[PDB]
DNA sequence: ATCAATATCCACCTGCAGATTCTACCAAAAGTGTATTTGGAAACTGCTCCATCAAAAGGCATGTTCAGCGGAATTCCGCTGAACATGCCTTTTGATGGAGCAGTTTCCAAATACACTTTTGGTAGAATCTGCAGGTGGATATTGAT
DNA sequence: ATCAATATCCACCTGCAGATTCTACCAAAAGTGTATTTGGAAACTGCTCCATCAAAAGGCATGTTCAGCGGAATTCCGCTGAACATGCCTTTTGATGGAGCAGTTTCCAAATACACTTTTGGTAGAATCTGCAGGTGGATATTGAT
């Protein structure tokens, strides 16, 4: 009867720029909404740039595509930011 | 051994998120890429509104953050607005905002 | 026996709803009402009392944000009094309508 | 057994809640047929948000309609919805 | 350079409908648009229905409450009837 | 001895078949899916030539040209509805002037 | 022998009967198709266009603006004028939900 | 200049075919920035479906996506 | 009501751009039998949570009276746009070579995925902790009469 | 402007419902080793994209004039806001019966990938085919002056 949430990382993310702040119930049900809403427009974007380019496969450069055809200016040039720098990070180890 | 999420020096699960990529037939396959870059901006969209959440709550001498803080957060920037332009935040109610004509007579 | 003027309390109440975000139809009388439409497509229905709720937070958004364009349709004309050709204009430009 | 009959339930939004919704909305004045029009518009929203839930719950082959039915129904109807699980 | 499209068989309708009517090349090209255009509508609810219901495979099933949510009423009810009679007349042959 | 034979139908079951295996809905797909779907497309198929071709004999013309699929659907209430967000090239709008605008008669 | 001429509004209304019946574009091509390369450079330098996605971003531009102009001239005929204002395609949009 | 370049006389035929019957003067300039707009966001998006493609030709699909993303699906150019 | 300037309409005529039929290619598909798997339907069933109602309590709906002032009819007239005619700048179409750059095939290395199987990061429930809803009261602020 | 009826803000006060902390299981992440592919790089060809001269002339731009639209000012009927009195019905909290729903277990019909075979669907030199766009004559309608 279990449901994961996105819950324990949207607290992370919380104490890190409000380190005193908490959440009501009903704000981190709305936070979870969105994460799952988002998700699901860029993995939806991501996957129709892969079939018009004729490509089995979603890597990072679908994603990339797709959040820049998502979200509005500003945001978008952050969000890639913070995803190159992700992406670069997690190939450098191991 | 680390996590993939430490790795890549996230705090969001990228493991999950590429399990939930795969079980959503978005394509036959997903690139080990991929929920990296989907986690990152996932947990930087969060940060941006939580951010703006957290200072609304401390405007109406809040500790804690309620579906209010997340709408006047939302509305108030005009990107995050843009991008939530079809969405409904339970209980967030509306930004005050009253048309200058229906306002009392003179100046 | 004091008065305020026609329009001053009528303000001090867009003051006071604009600033709180409880729902503003009665909880029952709005649950008989989505009862009564539902047993309409399909009797025997029964309903988690989230989904009501749920019904309830998404139609009065929805009248809310449709009360905001009908008072602009009404301003356009000069008016300061809503009317039914404003919710109309208002649906119409939003393809709510035909 | 034998649940009371339902009707004119529409009535049930009184005039009353439909000023605050409209304060809420930033009207001031008011005409006195706004209310029946009102109540004609919420009846056609909430129908066509019901059928919608209504065909996702029969699909299911419940007999529950969940809040994830209307949550899915205001989404394809491009009303997202959040809070409730959607 | 082979590219289908629906062309032939939208020609074939439109002799059972219209015998003595033909059609130009852009209004072929717009009722391609059609075709494509509601096949992925459909496709897409049904697999959404599928992922809501957690099943794996979309069935007539999925098909017909997709074309129910999509469809205004009386072309919803004759399209299931296709459909419906469609699948019959296709399970009752050798 | 052809799938859309055996189904009554003109649309192609087979390519369905495929279009709907390979377009990631879902990790299978039923044997009826593509049979229930091929006989939707043609249906809603035929109700619009069917009028685009009503429309082409009124203006006295024997080929369907855009104007008359725009002229078939902005005409019937529900494939309005349905093509509600959708422009159909080369289609024009339906001849309408606001009663308003009239000269005084 | 001649001197002759239409009322104000008389023209008017034999062209939008004339227009509404065509369907062809009526923005004049070389100029659209310039309006085009230009804003497309802004964002990416030396593109090349297929000759039918300028006309497809034609059809869909003209399609935008003629539907625009009909609820553009619902809002003038609410404020009872026969006249389309700059107010009221804003309010068209605003509605519409384009921002203002 | 370009945006200029769309003529009042072009304005005024899209507005007859609109149903309009009178157009005031400042109706002209209002348009050119509504159409500016309207063709930014589309370009934009279709660039960025060109770009991914890793082409230099901006086609006629990649227009179609972009209004479709836009909601405002157009029928007879594709897909 | 009487002209007369122009617009609009119908019948007919015919070349040709574009449509329907001929046709042979041939890679591509659609499809049939088989051996492997598994998705998901009854039947059973624990037990969540939904329907229903009653008492108590008071918030808030209903219905009336009274009159402030909003909306809209009438009149008027300034000046913005529509109509039109003059002048010519610029689009449009087609014949026309120069070249950018799509898109196909082949070779092949990096990069998937599925079954294994080891280890732990979440989740549900129990325990532990505290923000703020709502009442009180009181100083300041806003309205509206005079 | 002066004073009175009222509402608004806000800071302290406090029990508690709701949130943040501690615990022992288990889906579900994370290394390996094959076995298998996707799709990139490059050489390469030819489809169409770009830039352009050159007639033909179709529209745009400018300017003059004035018909009539839109909006300001004034007026006043009656609609709708404010407020009051009365009491109905919503809300909150339990209390109970049980309709349904979802989580194992068992198992048969149905789907997949491979492999192999026959043909439909796409294409295009082919061209004959042909609907109807445009152009003309001549009859009648519409419009707007007088
Ligand atoms: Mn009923
Ligand atoms: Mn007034
Ligand atoms: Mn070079
Ligand atoms: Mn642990
Ligand atoms: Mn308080
Ligand atoms: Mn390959
Ligand atoms: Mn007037
Ligand atoms: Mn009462
Ligand atoms: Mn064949
Ligand atoms: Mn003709
Ligand atoms: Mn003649």
């Amino acid at each position: 009867t279990r449901k994961e949430s996105y819950a324990i990382y949207v607290y992370k993310v919380l104490k890190q720029v409000h380190p005193d702040t908490g959440i009501s119930s009903k704000a981190m049900s709305i936070m979870n909404s969105f994460v799952n809403d988002v998700f699901e427009r860029i993995a939806g974007e991501a996957s129709r740039l892969a079939h018009y380019n004729k490509r089995s496969t979603i890597t990072s450069r679908e994603i990339q595509t797709a959040v820049r055809l998502l979200l509005p200016g500003e945001l978008a040039k952050h969000a890639v930011s913070e995803g190159t720098k992700a992406v670069t990070k997690y190939t450098s180890a191991k | 051994a680390k996590t993939r999420s430490s790795r890549a020096g996230l705090q969001f699960p990228v493991g999950r998120v590429h399990r939930l990529l795969r079980k959503g037939n978005y394509a036959e396959r997903v690139g080990a890429g991929a929920p990296v870059y989907l986690a990152a901006v996932l947990e930087y969209l969060t940060a941006e509104i939580l951010e703006l959440a957290g200072n609304a709550a401390r405007d109406n001498k809040k500790t804690r953050i309620i579906p209010r803080h997340l709408q006047l957060a939302v509305r108030n920037d005009e990107e995050l607005n843009k991008l939530l332009g079809r969405v409904t935040i339970a209980q967030g109610g509306v930004l005050p905002n009253i048309q200058s004509v229906l306002l009392p007579k003179k100046t | 026996p004091h008065r305020y003027r026609p329009g001053t309390v009528a303000l001090r109440e867009i003051r006071r709803y604009q600033k709180s975000t409880e729902l503003l139809i009665r909880k029952l009388p709005f649950q008989r009402l989505v009862r009564e439409i539902a047993q309409d497509f399909k009797t025997d229905l029964r309903f988690q009392s989230s989904a009501v709720m749920a019904l309830q937070e998404a139609s009065e958004a929805y009248l809310v944000a449709l009360f905001e364009d009908t008072n602009l349709c009404a301003i356009h004309a000069k008016r300061v009094t809503i009317m039914p050709k404003d919710i109309q204009l208002a649906r119409r430009i939003r393809g709510e309508r035909a | 057994r034998h649940r009371k009959v339902l009707r004119d339930n529409i009535q049930g939004i009184t005039k009353p809640a439909i000023r605050r919704l409209a304060r809420r909305g930033g009207v001031k004045r008011i005409s006195g047929l706004i209310y029946e029009e009102t109540r004609g518009v919420l009846k056609v929203f909430l129908e066509n948000v019901i059928r919608d839930a209504v065909t996702y719950t029969e699909h299911a082959k419940r007999k529950t309609v969940t809040a994830m039915d209307v949550v899915y129904a205001l989404k394809r109807q491009g009303r997202t919805l959040y809070g409730f699980g959607g």
